[PDB]
């Protein structure tokens, strides 16, 4: 699969509602 | 009536070409919502 791996040049590749949640009981 | 400021000479300021690369598909995409006010002039491969 060397076609795919060309397909995929330059692709690159729950903490902010941790801290929401906090404030949520606040 | 107004008073206006003038232009004052050919003065040279060159750009240069940073490196980095982003994918993500949301509307911000960094800290806020337009683009062109927020995406680096022109990048590097």
């Amino acid at each position: 699969s060397d076609y795919e791996r060309l397909m995929l040049l330059l692709s690159d590749r729950f903490m902010r509602l941790r801290f929401v949640e906090a404030w949520r009981k606040k | 009536t107004l008073i206006n400021q003038h232009i004052l000479k050919p003065a040279p300021p060159p750009t240069e070409i940073p490196a980095r690369l982003q994918v993500k598909p949301p509307q911000p995409a960094a800290m806020k919502i337009p683009n062109r006010p927020t995406l680096l002039g022109g990048s590097a491969i």
